[PDB]
């Protein structure tokens, strides 16, 4: 139709269709879950392999010693945004000699990604981000969207089939805050597993875990460092 | 070509129709009436008066902020008709142009010069395709030392002109015919007669008896060239004098 | 050049000499150094005539546009801030010492000094220019709190006369301006109207 | 250069000498230093002659545009404002020293304009290297509301003082009288100096000069 | 807000080889108020009709016959604000010429520069062509000049011509009335008669504007002079 | 027929349909109200909780744009956030240039003109948000302005924007807010917000409250937890009859 | 926005064609006839005058023939104001070369520079092309007398005899039949031009006020460019009429 | 100092219905002579000439740029430039470089086209024009030229007297200047013909 090609065209219903299509771009990606306790923020990303002979695509990126992200949607847009966030964190450490507070970084992201939603010939970023951070206010989980809106969350899941993960997180959100690190990671892993097909199970090949905490700088566990977190997982309840 | 002929994008951008018309400019003239208000300006022998319709439907609206009367300089006043935000942008541009003219040339801008400047700026919108013309009309009043009171009107087409009397808005055709009748039977217009003529024109074309809160009045006189907006007391005095006659 | 401004309860008094020199030549002996910035706001100017004239014109323009936009009489502090911004931004290119004095409904009578370099300070009274060095002791010994408009006018006239008698860069006539809520009253002291102080002989 | 101007009861009298020196040698014996700005505004110029000519030409052109646009007579204040803003933006690099005089709807006005962009509105002004002699004449003999003939005599006296006491001034006195009803461009107004009468006859005869080659091109 | 205009042409070639936008600008011109120019032996007369739509309009406020220099005059047929743009540009071009050469611009030179501006608007990005035709008169080297500049940017030198409404009939009338050796007074009479042919209603000294160019320069006729000429007719 | 695609195109009736579509975007957002009493301004927003996974205070629609000026928004939140950044920039630049706090009327005019600049061109899109600016000072009093996507700015005694603004305006009309103080206005604002909310259409919502006035020494701030809890209890009691 | 109102002037068509250039060529075909003929002792342009009206003031120098520098001249067909733009550009290019080398620009180099400008408008910028075809006549020390023709596409070529504008194809057929290479003189070339213009201007009879003729020759190491007077064209037309009458009498 | 780097002298003089313009012919760098036929007088029309003194590089540059602009002018307008218009064009060209000036001081001598009234003028290096009725000089020996011309010039000289006067002025002036001379070229412009002569001169 005539209203669904340009990001500068309002539809007669008060919507912008290009922004919703970028939202669909985020929904096409593989699932990822983020949750926080009193002291830790955990991202667990289900990685997807294009072929049987390919490595699983990286989903968790370093931003700074206290901030990491997991991505859904267009990977190159995610790399653009990650470079921007890294530059902001380095600017903060250069000027103020302090780590940039997470919510200020998320505000900068929202400001940067709102601009192309109003200018002709631009497009929205087609990437959704889960941002795990730790600062003076404790742990933080943030969700950023192609619409440039962002949410402070107790827990969140984005990507394909993320509604099941969101239901599980709804169920155990009351438990999350008093969990220790291993229990929190296991909650995230169960939520991520709820988005899997029946045949597929969580393995050290398709699971990536990012953790940040009070005394713990942001760390990524990919293949063999994931096994201690996978050990002890009960079989899928079905 | 044929009457009301169209070809290409002549109904969407400011390019010529086969008859040589600019449809977007005509649509902007209709945008003026979209506002739903009417204003009248009348030139006396020693004064110029602008009277605009003031409508405040709801009591939640702070009435003191609902004005179509603005002062551009100390001595130049204006009434705007049409789209409110376009009107306010044009008012800001006029204030800037006046201040800059004073700064560069060392004397206050004449009313005709300010009207011509605004008209040039809007002709630019009539000739460039990437922006729409403003949907507003500006009426300026002032006192020139050489020529007396001045009433000038500029429109979205970039056309401007000086007037003995003029009107803008929904009922401006009826207002113009009424003012034609009043100016044909020319008699010496004092300040009171000019104000009464403007108010009676608005009241007769809107077919309502007015109240001091329903209209807004601004004046410039030779005795006091400074532009001043009449308070509700002065307007009510004028309205009483008009009602008794 | 000697410029001076004094605050009293309901307004200010400004005063200046009228001498503009080029070296030892007096190029203008009746210079008007008291410049209206707005209806109740004046500036006294010292330093380069081109610089102060340009800056005063620019500030007049900005303050007038700002006052039209706000539909409010300008604050003396706002004019002083505009002068300060201009003088600080171009401190390497300008030689301008300004006194900004005037009346506000919100603040009353106000005197601000914007010396060379572009700092801004409010003072009970301010002096400036090359002649001002000779009257620092006099104004320190003479000024008292609670002077009326007439006392302020006499104080300013005496100080300016003393500076004009000592400073070769000052002279001519004394231009005074009293600014209050009712308006501005300007006067020129010339000839025998200028306060006289006998030269000590023998 | 000596240029001067006075305000008299009906208008402005501008005056100038007509000598232009290059270094310490007289280059131009009859230099026109009073410049048209508008039919009611004139300007005498001193300083860098090229700067003066170019600045006055530019302002005259801009004021002509302004008066065509407004359909009104130019004001002296407008010329003053344009000149001072242009000169200030150039920070004294354009070396034009101007005496700007005119009569507009507000009356007669006289300004001195300095190359750095400062102006003075005065009833009499002098400028140039002979400016102090002319100023001495003015301070000795100026009175307000002089008649036209009195003002012309006074300005010619001031220019003559510049001519006879400043090495950089000489030749003729040029006047420009401006009132609301007329403009008199008196050039020359006075000729106080003339070349001395020749007592002899230099040998200048046909055939005196030997020629190597010659070429005559006929024009159609 | 974004201040970037369009960079592509709005006037392009049709399959038959025509630029239709320029023809539509010409249609706008042909709908304009009649204008007449007549070049006499000792001057040029430009006469236009300005019949206001109401008595509320101040006739003296706006002018259609405009001076460009002391020796060049302008009149138009078409759209008035476009005319104001071109008048401002012509005055600036004449001033720049005077600044470079220190003599008044010859009429042909100014016509060429104005026509160049009009062509620019026929080709540049994001603009429509001007919707006016100009009649330009001037006096140079003891000689009168009359030119017409069209919205395409093409200009012609004329001995007598008409623009606007009923301009074909005006041209026929001119070519059956014009002769060489005509004086300026008789040319003024002929121009007023040409306006009268297409005029509707009574012609008064306020319904029309007349400018003349001779050795003394270009000037607009005051309504009293026009009234005298109308009485003579 | 293709007249509704750009803000640089007028419809034959003289309308700019892109601005009207942006206004429709505002009409679908949840309700925010502002009330100007004799000694301050109080803002109340009904913030819909779309997911229980969200934290409290996420996606807040009340902003501090200057020490003395608060902002209540409705519509596209990202547009509203960019406009809040614009308002902050305007206030800060005004303080830097003129040396005092920007008057609320001037800030409203500046931001409204910035908004209007996006209704003229095909190269940009009109903002899909409307908002209220609230301020208090001793010199200027209490002031409450509202700006819509077209760029129109008006002063108000009470204002509502969002999905249910007509019912909210009806509720506001029943108030004698000209003689009231901020303390009792906060209760009235909470009651109006609780009234206009639709529990069937929308499940859960937080009540965001803020105020500026002599109570806060002319500083816009979140209403303290005690007053907010008291106001919520009073509003819930008023719901029951 | 831009995209929906963009005419796309500088893009290929599915057949590999540039439509705006072809339509500009149609415009050229509409315009008045210009003819160029090269002889052994000079070169000439003969253009049909399309501004014919009794009320038109007499033209200053020529309606369609423009001197470009001391040694070159051109004639234009198509849009007139576009031709004004192009002739100003040509004069600027010639003077730039003269400033750089202190020698007059060779004719082909001037044509090539202008054709590069035309091609640039055909390839990028989104503007419409110039609707002008040009004939150039000139002399240089490299190739002597030269005649060139350039198109809105930016193509150019040198010719012995060529024609652009109205009825140019019939004129080219006449030239192919009648032009004699290596033996033309300015007199015979002028006669051929008069005959060609007689055929091409079939509707309107040849009169000296309907045509403009300019000749470029060499005298004493100078280049002389002259537009013929009305009486000279009248004499040429009279001579052509006599030739036709005698050829009829023989037949 | 910079203006004297190459030396050189140009002079123009007014006759009754004629003009004369003369220049020295030496091209040299400081004290060393390089050539003796350097052109300093350029024709800008049938009866209009400009002589340039100053830096030889700026002499050549200004002559070529003036020829550029004059050719464009005479193509746009189908007429020959008048001497006053040429003077204004030269002044505009020089003032365009107000702060980076060309180091030449032009002298213009000509007859009015269609009027044939003699015109002479000189300009300084930033383009301040000076029109006189008797003579103009430019170059490194202007004091000597002033002495000669002020002594010898007379009003209403016929072209032969004009030739003798300008010749004697130039010869005796450059005989007294170290870095000018090595020959003198004189142009006499009348309405019907132009006469070019080279004078017998000292070569030291």
């Amino acid at each position: 139709n005539q209203y669904d090609n340009d990001v500068t065209v309002w539809s007669p219903q008060g919507r912008i269709h290009q922004i919703e299509y970028a939202m669909e771009a985020v929904k096409q990606g593989s699932a990822t879950v983020g949750l926080k306790s009193k002291t830790h923020a955990v991202l667990v990303a289900l990685k997807r392999a294009q072929s049987e002979l390919a490595a699983h695509q990286k989903k968790i990126l370093h931003v700074d010693n206290h901030i990491g992200i997991s991505i859904a949607g267009l990977t190159a847009d995610a790399r653009l945004l990650c470079n921007f966030m890294r530059q902001e964190c380095l600017d903060s450490r250069f000027v103020f000699d302090r780590p940039l507070p997470v919510s200020r970084l998320v505000s900068l992201i929202g400001s940067k990604t709102q601009i192309p939603t109003q200018r002709y010939g631009r497009r929205p970023y087609g990437v959704g981000l889960l941002i795990a951070g730790y600062d003076d206010m404790g742990p933080h989980i943030f969700q950023t969207c192609p619409s440039a809106n962002y949410f402070d969350c107790r827990a969140m899941s984005i990507g394909a089939r993320s509604q099941s993960a969101r239901t599980y997180l709804e169920r155990h959100m009351s438990e999350f805050m008093e969990c220790n690190l291993n229990e929190l990671v296991k909650h995230g892993l169960r939520a991520l597993r709820e988005t899997l097909p029946a045949e597929q199970d969580l393995t050290t090949k398709n699971v990536s875990i990012g953790i940040v905490g009070k005394d713990l700088e942001f760390t990524i566990y990919d293949d063999d460092d994931v096994s201690p977190f996978l050990e002890g997982l009960e079989e899928r309840p079905q | 070509m044929s009457r009301g002929s169209s070809a290409g994008f002549d109904r969407h951008i400011t390019i010529f129709s086969p008859e040589g018309r600019l449809y977007q400019v005509e649509y902007a003239f209709k945008a003026i009436n979209q506002g739903g208000l009417t204003s009248v300006a009348v030139r006396g022998k020693d004064c110029a008066v602008i009277v605009t319709q003031k409508k405040v439907p709801d009591k939640l609206l702070d009435s003191s902020t609902v004005t179509h009367l603005f002062k551009i300089t100390e001595n130049i006043g204006c009434v705007m008709t049409g789209m409110t935000a376009d009107s306010r942008s044009q008012v800001q541009r006029a204030r800037y142009e006046a201040a800059n003219w004073k700064y560069k040339y060392g004397y206050e801008i004449p009313v005709d010069m300010l009207c011509k400047r605004i008209a040039d700026i809007s002709q630019v919108y009539t000739q460039n395709a990437e922006m729409r013309p403003l949907g507003c009309c500006m009426i300026l009043i002032g006192i020139d030392e050489e020529q007396g009171p001045q009433v000038y009107k500029c429109d979205p087409a970039g056309y401007y002109c000086g007037f003995k009397a003029t009107a803008a808005g929904v009922k401006q055709t009826e207002s113009t015919s009424f003012l034609e009748k009043k100016v044909k039977k020319k008699f010496d217009w004092t300040f009171e007669q000019t104000v009464e003529t403007a108010i009676t024109c608005l009241s007769t074309v809107l077919s309502i008896d007015f109240k001091p809160s329903e209209i807004e009045v601004g004046v410039v006189t030779v005795e006091n060239p400074k532009f001043r907006i009449l308070t509700e007391a002065e307007i009510d005095a004028h309205l009483v004098a008009l009602a008794e006659r | 050049t000697t410029i001076m401004a004094v605050q009293f309860d309901g307004g200010v008094v400004l005063g200046a000499d009228s001498r503009t020199t080029t070296g030892s030549y007096i190029a203008n002996r009746v210079t008007d150094k008291l410049t209206p910035i707005h209806d109740r706001i004046f500036c006294c100017r010292s330093g380069s005539a081109a610089d102060t004239q340009a800056v005063a014109d620019a500030v007049t323009y900005q303050l007038g546009f700002h006052s039209i936009e706000l539909n409010e009489p300008p604050l003396v502090h706002t004019a002083a801030s505009l002068f300060k911004e201009m003088c600080y931004r171009y401190r390497e290119d300008l030689m301008a010492g300004i006194i900004i004095a005037g009346w506000d409904p919100q603040e009353g009578g106000q005197v601000y000094s914007v010396p060379m370099g572009g700092m801004m300070v409010r003072q009970p009274f301010a002096i400036g220019g090359s002649g001002s060095s000779y009257i620092y002791g006099y104004v320190d010994a003479t000024y008292r709190e609670g002077m009326t408009k007439e006392e302020c006018l006499q104080f300013t006239a005496n100080a300016l006369a003393l500076a004009m008698e000592r400073d070769g860069s000052s002279g001519g006539v004394i231009r005074l301006a009293a600014i209050a809520e009712p308006g501005v009253e300007r006067q020129v002291l010339l000839g025998d109207q200028i306060p006289k102080f006998t030269i000590a002989t023998l | 250069t000596t240029i001067a101007g006075v305000v008299y009861k009906d208008g402005i009298v501008l005056g100038a000498d007509t000598r232009a020196t290059e270094g310490m040698v007289v280059a131009d014996k009859n230099c026109s230093k009073i410049h048209f700005i508008s039919p009611n505004i004139y300007c005498c110029g001193a300083g860098t002659a090229a700067d003066t000519d170019m600045t006055t030409q530019l302002i005259s052109s801009n004021l002509e545009l302004h008066s065509l646009s407004t359909g009104r007579l130019p004001r002296v204040v407008t010329a003053n404002r344009m000149l001072k803003q242009m000169l200030f933006r150039y920070q004294g690099y354009i070396g034009a020293a101007l005496v700007l005089g005119g009569v507009d709807v507000t009356g007669p006005h006289l300004y001195s304009i300095y190359p750095h962009g400062s102006t003075d509105k005065l009833p009499y002004v002098t400028m140039g290297s002979g400016s102090l002699a002319a100023m001495a004449v003015f301070e000795d003999k100026f009175r307000p509301d002089m008649e036209e003939e009195e003002a012309k005599k006074l300005v010619s006296e001031a220019i003559a003082a510049g001519i006879f006491n400043d090495l950089g001034s000489g030749s003729n006195i040029d006047l420009c009288v401006i009132s609301k009803s007329k403009l008199d461009f008196l050039r020359p107004y006075s000729v106080p100096n003339k070349k001395g009468t020749r007592f002899g006859r230099y040998r200048c005869e046909k055939g005196t000069n030997a020629v190597l080659t010659e070429k005559v091109t006929t024009l159609e | 807000m974004a201040e970037r205009g369009y960079s592509f042409s709005l006037t392009t070639f049709s399959p038959s080889g025509k630029l239709v936008q320029i023809e539509y600008a010409l249609a706008a011109v042909a709908g304009g108020a009649p204008s007449v120019g007549i070049k006499a032996a000792n001057g040029v007369v430009l006469a236009t009709e300005k019949k206001q739509k109401s008595i509320l309009y101040d006739e003296r406020s706006v002018h259609k016959v405009e001076p460009i220099t002391k020796h060049i005059g302008l009149v138009y047929s078409g759209m008035g604000p476009d005319y104001r743009v071109l008048v401002h540009r012509a005055r600036k071009l004449a001033q720049q010429y005077y600044l470079v050469y220190q003599e008044p611009i010859p009429t042909a030179q100014l016509v060429q520069r104005v026509a160049s501006v009009m062509q620019e608007y026929t080709q540049s990005g994001g603009v429509r062509p001007f919707g006016v035709s100009l009649l330009i008169c001037g006096w140079n080297e003891g000689r009168p000049y009359l030119f017409q500049s069209d919205p395409s940017g093409a200009y012609f030198a004329w001995k007598a011509t008409a623009m606007g409404k009923n301009y074909v009939n005006g041209k026929t009338f001119l070519e059956k009335r014009y002769n060489e050796d005509l004086e300026l007074e008789d040319a003024i009479h002929t121009a007023i008669l040409t306006l009268k042919e297409s005029f509707e209603g009574q012609m008064t000294e306020d319904n029309i504007e007349v400018g003349i160019c001779n050795e003394a320069g270009f000037r607009r006729l005051t309504p009293t002079e026009v009234k005298d000429y109308l009485a003579a007719i | 027929t293709g007249y509704d695609l750009s803000a640089s195109t007028f419809s034959p009736d003289g309308r700019v349909f892109q601005v009207e579509y942006a206004m429709k975007a505002v009409e679908n957002s949840s309700t925010a109200i502002g009330i100007r009493c004799k000694d301050g301004v109080v803002f109340g927003v009904e913030k819909l909780v779309l997911s229980k996974l969200y934290e409290e205070g996420s996606n807040k629609r009340l902003f501090n744009v200057d020490r003395h000026v608060g902002m209540a928004v409705a519509g596209l939140l990202a547009d509203a956030r960019s406009l809040a950044d614009i308002a902050r920039e305007e206030a800060s630049n005004f303080r830097s240039n003129f040396g005092y706090n920007i008057p609320l009327k001037h800030l409203a005019d500046r931001v409204a003109m910035y908004v209007h600049a996006y209704t003229l061109y095909s190269a940009v899109r009109p903002f899909g948000c409307s908002f209220m600016l609230g301020s208090y000072s001793v010199n200027d009093g209490a002031q409450l302005y509202m700006i819509d996507p077209s760029g129109v700015s008006y002063g108000y005694w009470g204002c509502a924007i969002g999905k249910a603004r007509q019912a909210a305006k009806t509720e506001i009309e029943k108030l004698q807010m000209k003689e009231m103080t901020c303390r009792d206005v906060v209760k009235e604002v909470a009651k109006i917000i609780y009234i206009v909310h639709d529990e069937v259409k929308d499940k859960a919502f937080e009540l965001e409250l803020s105020w500026v006035g002599e109570i806060t020494n002319g500083r816009h701030e979140i209403v303290p937890k005690d007053v907010r809890e008291e106001a919520e209890k009073y509003a819930k009691e008023s719901l029951k009859e | 926005m831009s995209r929906r109102y963009d005419s796309r002037t500088t893009i290929f068509s599915p057949e590999g064609r540039l439509y705006q250039v072809e339509y500009a060529m149609e415009a050229i075909g509409h315009a008045g006839t210009c003819l160029g003929i090269l002889a052994n002792d000079g070169v000439l342009l003969a253009a049909e005058r399309r501004n014919i009206h009794k009320l038109l003031d007499e033209v200053f120098f020529s309606e369609k023939i423009y001197k470009l520098n001391e040694d070159m001249a051109c004639s234009v067909a198509g849009i007139t104001s576009d031709a004004n733009v192009l002739t100003n550009e040509l004069r600027l290019i010639a003077q730039r070369y003269l400033l750089q080398y202190q020698e007059p620009i060779p004719c082909e180099q001037l044509v090539t520079a202008l054709c590069d400008i035309k091609q640039a408008y055909t390839q990028f910028g989104g503007k419409r092309p110039f609707g002008v075809s040009l004939l150039y006549i000139g002399w240089d020390k490299h190739y002597g007398f030269q005649l060139y023709q350039s198109d809105p596409s930016g193509n150019y070529g040198g010719w012995k005899a060529t024609c652009i504008g109205n009825n140019s194809a019939a004129a080219v057929s006449m030239l192919k039949q009648d032009y004699k290479e290596g033996e033309m003189t300015l007199k015979s070339a002028l006669a051929l031009a008069i005959k060609v213009l007689n055929k091409t201007m079939d509707v309107s009879k040849l009169s000296a006020e309907k045509v403009e003729i300019a000749t470029l020759t060499r005298e004493n190491g100078k280049t002389v460019i002259r537009v013929l007077k009305q009486k000279e064209v009248e004499q040429l037309i009279k001579k052509h009429e006599e030739e036709e009458a005698k050829a009829e009498r023989e037949k | 100092s910079i203006m004297s780097y190459n030396g050189g002298a140009v002079m123009a003089m007014k006759g009754k219905n004629c003009v004369a313009i003369a220049a020295d012919r030496r091209f040299g760098i400081q004290a060393q002579m390089v050539t003796t036929d350097f052109q300093k007088i350029f024709p800008m029309g049938d009866r209009l000439y400009i002589g340039l003194a100053g830096l030889a590089t700026d002499v050549q540059t200004v002559a070529q740029r003036l020829k550029f602009r004059l050719n464009l002018y005479e193509l746009k307008e189908g007429r020959q430039i008048k001497p006053y218009t040429l003077m204004s064009m030269v002044a505009n060209l020089l003032y365009e470089k107000r702060f980076g000036p060309y180091y030449t001081e032009p002298v213009i001598a000509g007859l009015d086209p269609k009027t044939f009234k003699p015109f002479i003028c000189s300009l300084d290096l930033i383009g301040c024009p000076m029109v006189t009725d008797d003579f103009v000089v430019s170059g490194t020996c202007t004091e000597q030229m002033y002495g000669m011309c002020e002594s010898l010039w007379e009003p209403n000289m016929d072209p032969e007297h004009l030739f003798e006067t300008i010749s004697q002025a130039m010869l005796n002036a450059v005989d007294r200047d170290a870095v000018s001379g090595m020959g003198v070229i004189v142009h006499i412009i009348e309405k019907d013909k132009i006469t070019t002569r080279t004078l017998k001169a000292r070569m030291d």
